[PDB]
């Protein structure tokens, strides 16, 4: 989380917290209210993004790997789909892109393209996500969201 | 002029410890200047001149 | 490194599982309490050299751990034991301040046992001055603080055990 | 050395841009304040000994040291030499107001001075506050002659102090 | 500019702006507005002023490098005379003959001679661009912008 | 590196005194301007590649730059002048955040044109490239921050020249 | 200052600043009244702050220079004191202890021991100040400034 | 000692000792009755050269931690200059500054930091100390004893 | 860098003949004057810090120097001039060990002037600054030794200039 | 590192007492025995060479480890094994100047066995090749400066067994 | 030199010269006058060990480039030997094999493969001069003579 960033800045200069770190710490964890309350609506409506997402990715991009008539493949994808809500949801309670960063960030290429899924259909799709998503936060609360499923939309492509 | 004592590195205090080491004719319509009225920054100005 | 939100967050992703409602009260906890860990830290961090100088005033100091054959005899073995209690304490403010011991084990209490025990450094010893600086920094702190950073004193003298 | 709106004719073929919307818009807002520049700097040249006596009073009086012996402003001619150089600051600083430019600052006056006090000894410290002490006695000047915006009035001193000044953080 | 012909005449002097100084400034910075959309009108038609002045230009001197056949060399001529208007529009938002000298009056000759490009053939092309530019000003506005095509005319001639 | 703050700080600390109602004023200032300068840094970084491609199309592609025997022939030159609009856009966007012009001083400008003139990158084409990122950012977010952006891209252009 | 430290870290990176930096940034745009307010307390009490703080401090450490008789060492403890509580004051208003550490901490040590000036003389007299300048602002107030001292009696240490 | 230094002055550059380490090494066990005489002399006057010495400090120095009414206190910094006398001799008798720099000089400052002694109080001790110890002896045996003192307060300092 | 005995086996050497007598003089002379060069060192190393303390006080403290906005404001660059002059004492010691000021010219001096101006250092301080830590040098050690090592103090301060 | 000086220093040291008289007379007869150390340090470094190669001659040559399939077989390990006995001569004189093994076991014994073993090196014909070494280096330098050496090749010897 | 090699040794380390290390200069310093005497030694002789030495060499080794037939060649071999032999004088001179592996050892091999004079001859010219040289000389002033020969020696071979 942040926090493990600000402490291991802290530990690189072998010293103790300076007060801006201190004061980075304290903002951070005023705002947990918030962060918990993020990942509430996420974790609670992560179906209906899931299913709204995929209907206007499927409408985007009609020959796709998920839109091929595999159920098994349309399965993953959506799966793929809740899986990235999910860590989004994580990065928005640790207060960085430190978990969606290590877990469905590094080797993202990689792993997409051993399983042969167009980095652009799923920059795409977390395209419709990010759409559906953000439309259930209000004005204060999408802008970590939105961040994060910019990361996510930069390191696929 | 004060003398500048006890400067760093002179050996005025030994170690860390600071406690022990004490222990003609005027010209016409000439007026003279009051010096209570004058003040005291004037009047230092004019004696240091 | 690890703090108290990514230990729940692995826990709830090793299960590919949202933050359930315990984990999510743990977590609350832990916002709850980070304005006293930055009081605490702040106030570790201001007594550094003050806390380090009692613990080994009131747990190493006449002892026959400093007499010639001690193991905090000469001064390099002095200053080495001086350092280790200022990481000691550097480390217990750090993993305070995350709310996980992840860091002290990873940091300090890696093979700190058998690195003690090729160089003769007394393990008792040690966990004497942990405690001895465990009583200092909650003397220091208060209570409640005191019991906080006496957590994972507790844990570095367990790690060494 | 340029005014600003040779600066402003020449940047426009130089950028490709041309005469569009944003030169014209800063061109006419220029335009608007020049007749306030004229006026702040013939207020300037009319009280200029005035000005520089009382800026270097109130340095004395904060600077108390400089006037002792061993300090720079040590005898009359050192101080003859502080007023002369709080004359050519004050100088230099009105023709910046007039021209809207700070090209005059940097050709004729910020060139070289750096190297040439610190070949002479001459603080930099005082020589900000100085400067900014006949800023402050300008902008009182400015004031009581009714002046209402006078901002521009600020850039050229800050600016001088800001390329004379040793940095800090 | 003006202002800096007098900033630098006090600066001589080691004084400051005198009076006189400051009420030409006073008087310049005024005449700021309408020199600038005196400017703007010959930006605007600088296309049509071009194209009817390069082609009386073509007409009356045939025998030039730019009417010779060669794209390039056509095509870099009608470069120099947008160029030109261009610069003296800008010149005429200074008030004063100094950025157009500045840029493409001091060593012109030299440059044009280095090129190999008659110089009266410059003459006449800035001749024919004054004339369609005078077509589509006032007198008052032509009394501001004809000085300076006059200007870099004697600029150009050997 | 110096933002407005800062400078603000230094001007004071060279004459030893407090800020002065003047100072207090521009900082107030700052502070007033800070909500726009965030919204402004927030757009940027969310158009940044959009703003280097649409600057390239308006400004470099279909001339003879992108011609073979141009700088900006082969792939690795193209990516490499794509590379250098990216660090100016972000650099003016940390100068516009910082609101003060000496990050471009000590990170972009100084030595820029040796660097420049050694690789035989034109300076021309750089400065006609700055001043369309400059438009496009000014129709990208607005008259007022789009001026305030364009303050730090023309700093970048007059260094350039 | 706060924001040098936010893009310095963003450009670390090779990045915009992430929605954490942005957050840092737009709390400390929102404080920054608050800060100059705290500011302009500290310079209109910095005598008596010297003052009171040198009393507490020759009370409790009477072996010092600055109580060694000598007119010109006092004069020289008491402008230290002011010239640290206006680096606190900077440091305030920068949102950061960088003015503070910039001016007035990094090389404090090899300064005041080539002055031959105990350094633990110098953090009592900092905590002195602490106490007597925390006494004049409310405790949120206060919440910086004492961070800011213990920056300073960290430092000497 | 002299010796294991010209060893080890060989040996960084992989070769058998040179003429100059062996005529180091022969002027060092040239010496050795006269390092014995001067480690015995030591030996035989540490506990007068102590008083005195400790004497002579209390008047220099009377405002420091082993003149505050704590036997204690005392008795350890009277066993600290012994000690250091010891470390002298180990010192003389080896020819080399080596064993005082392993067992009293690297991690001095550390070590009496920690105690809260002052450093330059110290130097004033080990001042008086070097006063005591030349004044029984020779001329010409004073050098090595005096340069080691040296030693010792150049390390405090 | 080179030392005496170097210098005269070069001066040999470039002729390719032995040294010739006033040569070998010259060499007698400087193994002569080895003890006292030996005391000297061992003077100045014992107490450098105390020079170096008493050096700043004569020529550098209470001038506008230190007052806010010099060179030697703030307490990063007090601990660089004291630096730089620490540099210049253990070199002069160097060099009168060796009898020459080869070293002086190889490490200390040989871009010192345009490092100065860059930094914006006044030079003539640090010249004022190296004559004070002569004359204090002088004080501690004696006139003759004092002389000695006011030889390379001086070549330091035509080096500065 | 440790000499025969510094082992009665420390012996002294851990008890915090100055050295006793029969410490005194083992110094005593140090330093008596310095001058024939130094003697025979002279002649080993004369013949280094020599020594290693009439080590090699008597030992190793002719046998089937220097035929195909041997350790001693190619060049490379041939000039390996010959770098190895220079080093155990080198250091085997380190040892009986400094009248301790303390060198031998710090820069050869430690993990030499293992790093044979790892590599096939043959440690019964090492052994013998150092036997042969200390009986031409008794050859040599003479019976007690050869018996003097030879406690040390008996350390190495027992130290790879 | 030494004194060159204990002032660089000091600088590594950024510190005043060690005790040991003035005992070092010290006792070189003490021994300038034999120096002197031993290099003029050399100096006087040069010639006939020269001489000597080249009838021994062209005795033992009647295959070499120096008794080819070729005066060049053979003025050149002597004119060597007198180099090497003024050399050692040096190093005798300075106390340490600097002068002789600055001015005549460091690159010895290359420049004589280039010469394509064989390494074996000169050693054993090298052998001869080096007996010559210890003829005429007393055992205790020859040492440092037969070290710097055999210096010259190791690095031919
Ligand atoms: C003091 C409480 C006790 C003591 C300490 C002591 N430790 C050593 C040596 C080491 N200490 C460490 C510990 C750490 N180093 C790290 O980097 C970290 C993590 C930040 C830790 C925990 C290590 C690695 C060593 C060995 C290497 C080294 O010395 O740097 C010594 C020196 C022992 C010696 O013989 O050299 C001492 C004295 N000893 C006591 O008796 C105290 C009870
Ligand atoms: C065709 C297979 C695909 C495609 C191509 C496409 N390219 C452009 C425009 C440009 N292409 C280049 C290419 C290169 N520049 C180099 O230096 C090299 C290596 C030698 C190459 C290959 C460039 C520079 C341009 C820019 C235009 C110019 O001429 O300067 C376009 C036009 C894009 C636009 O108009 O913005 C297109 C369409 N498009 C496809 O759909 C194919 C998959
Ligand atoms: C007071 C809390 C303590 C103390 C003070 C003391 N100070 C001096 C002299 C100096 N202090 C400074 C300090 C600074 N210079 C900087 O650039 C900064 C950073 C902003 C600081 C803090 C300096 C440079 C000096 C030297 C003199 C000068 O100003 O030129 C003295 C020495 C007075 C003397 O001349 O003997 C003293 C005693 N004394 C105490 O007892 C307190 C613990
Ligand atoms: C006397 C010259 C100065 C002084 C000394 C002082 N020392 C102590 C206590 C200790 N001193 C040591 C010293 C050493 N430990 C080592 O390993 C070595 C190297 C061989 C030395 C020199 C130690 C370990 C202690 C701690 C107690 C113990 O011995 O177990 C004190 C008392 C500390 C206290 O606060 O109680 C004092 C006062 N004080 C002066 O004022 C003199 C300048
Ligand atoms: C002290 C007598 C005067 C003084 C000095 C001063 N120096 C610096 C900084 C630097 N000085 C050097 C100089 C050297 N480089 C070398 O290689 C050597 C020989 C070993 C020397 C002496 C260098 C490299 C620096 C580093 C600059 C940096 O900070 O990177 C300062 C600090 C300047 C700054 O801007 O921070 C000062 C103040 N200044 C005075 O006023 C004294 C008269
Ligand atoms: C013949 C061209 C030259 C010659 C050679 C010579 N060699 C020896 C002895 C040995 N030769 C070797 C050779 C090798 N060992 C290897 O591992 C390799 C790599 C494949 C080679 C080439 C060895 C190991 C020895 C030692 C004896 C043994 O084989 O065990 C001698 C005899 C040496 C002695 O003193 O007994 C000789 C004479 N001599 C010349 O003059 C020719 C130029
Ligand atoms: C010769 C008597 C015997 C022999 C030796 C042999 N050794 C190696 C390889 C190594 N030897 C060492 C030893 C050291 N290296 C050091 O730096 C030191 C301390 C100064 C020592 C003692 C090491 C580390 C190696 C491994 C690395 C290397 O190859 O240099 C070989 C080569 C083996 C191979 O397979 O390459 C040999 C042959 N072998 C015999 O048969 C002799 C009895």
């Amino acid at each position: 989380s942040i926090v493990t960033e600000l402490i291991l800045n802290a530990d690189s200069e072998s010293r103790y917290p300076a007060p801006k770190e201190i004061q980075v710490y304290q903002n951070f964890v005023k705002t947990g209210e918030q962060r918990i309350r993020i990942a509430k609506i996420l974790a609670e409506n992560e179906q209906r993004i899931v299913q709204n997402g995929s209907a206007r990715f499927w409408e985007r991009v009609p020959n796709t790997p998920s839109n091929s008539g595999n159920e098994r493949k349309t399965a993953s994808c959506q799966r793929d789909q809740g899986w990235y809500i999910r860590l989004i949801a994580y990065s928005v309670l640790a207060g960085s892109e430190k978990p969606l960063e290590e877990i469905g960030t590094i080797g993202i290429k990689e792993m997409y393209n051993n399983l042969e899924i167009p980095l652009r259909n799923i920059v795409e799709c977390m395209r419709c996500l990010k759409e559906e998503a953000l439309s259930l936060m209000s004005e204060e609360d999408a802008l970590e969201v939105s961040a994060y499923f910019d990361y996510v939309m930069r390191s696929l492509s | 002029p004060k003398e500048k004592i006890g400067l760093p590195g002179s050996g005025y205090y030994v170690g860390e410890d600071f406690l022990t080491a004490a222990r003609d004719p005027l010209p016409g319509g000439f007026r003279f200047i009051n010096v209570s009225r004058y003040g005291a920054v004037r009047m230092k100005r004019s004696m240091r001149d | 490194m690890q703090d108290a939100i990514t230990a729940l967050i692995n826990s709830s992703d090793v299960q590919g599982r949202y933050l359930d409602p315990s984990s999510l009260d743990k977590l609350q906890n832990y916002f709850q309490s980070g304005d006293m860990r930055a009081k605490t830290a702040i106030a570790v961090s201001a007594n550094a050299k003050n806390i380090v100088t009692k613990t080994v005033a009131k747990s190493l100091l006449y002892t026959d751990i400093t007499a010639p054959g001690g193991n905090m005899y000469t001064c390099r073995r002095y200053a080495a034991c001086v350092r280790d209690l200022d990481y000691f304490l550097r480390y217990a403010t750090y993993a305070m301040l995350a709310g996980d011991t992840s860091i002290l084990d990873e940091r300090i209490l890696n093979g700190l046992r058998e690195t003690y025990n090729s160089l003769g450094v007394p393990i008792g010893a040690t966990i004497r001055s942990v405690q001895a600086m465990k009583e200092v920094v909650t003397s220091l702190v208060g209570a409640d603080a005191g019991r906080e950073m006496g957590v994972y004193f507790d844990h570095i003298a367990a790690g060494l055990s | 050395m340029q005014d600003k709106l040779t600066s402003v004719a020449k940047n426009c073929d130089l950028t490709g841009s041309s005469l569009n919307r944003e030169v014209v818009e800063t061109l006419k807002e220029f335009l608007a304040d020049g007749e306030k520049r004229v006026q702040v700097a013939g207020v300037i040249g009319s009280n200029a000994a005035e000005i520089v006596k009382t800026a270097v009073s109130l340095l004395f009086q904060e600077y108390p040291e400089l006037v002792s012996p061993g300090g720079n402003a040590y005898t009359t001619r050192r101080y003859n030499m502080y007023v002369r150089d709080m004359n050519y600051f004050l100088r230099y600083c009105s023709y910046a107001i007039v021209a809207g430019d700070a090209s005059v600052l940097d050709e004729r006056l910020l060139a070289g001075l750096r190297d040439t006090f610190n070949s002479l000894g001459i603080p930099l410290g005082p020589t900000a506050r100085s400067i900014q002490l006949m800023k402050n006695i300008v902008k009182e000047k400015l004031v009581t002659a009714g002046m209402t915006n006078i901002t521009f009035v600020d850039e050229p001193f800050d600016y001088v102090v800001r390329e004379i000044s040793e940095t800090e953080i | 500019s003006i202002i800096t012909k007098a900033i630098a005449s006090a600066d001589r002097e080691a004084r400051y702006l005198s009076p006189g100084e400051l009420r030409t400034i006073r008087d310049f910075y005024n005449g700021g507005e309408n020199r600038l959309r005196i400017a703007t009108t010959l930006i605007e038609n600088r296309k049509e002023i071009v194209e009817r002045g390069s082609l009386k230009f073509w007409e009356c001197c045939p025998d030039t490098p730019s009417n010779s056949g060669n794209r390039t060399y056509r095509a870099s001529c009608l470069r120099d005379q947008d160029w030109y208007i261009r610069l003296i529009a800008y010149t005429v938002i200074v008030g004063d003959v100094e950025p157009l000298k500045d840029i493409g009056i001091v060593g012109v000759k030299e440059m044009y001679e280095s090129l190999e490009i008659p110089l009266r053939n410059w003459v006449e092309c800035i001749r024919c661009l004054k004339e369609v530019t005078l077509d589509l000003l006032s007198r008052e506005d032509a009394a501001e912008v004809t000085p300076y095509f006059d200007c870099l005319i004697q600029g150009m001639i050997p």
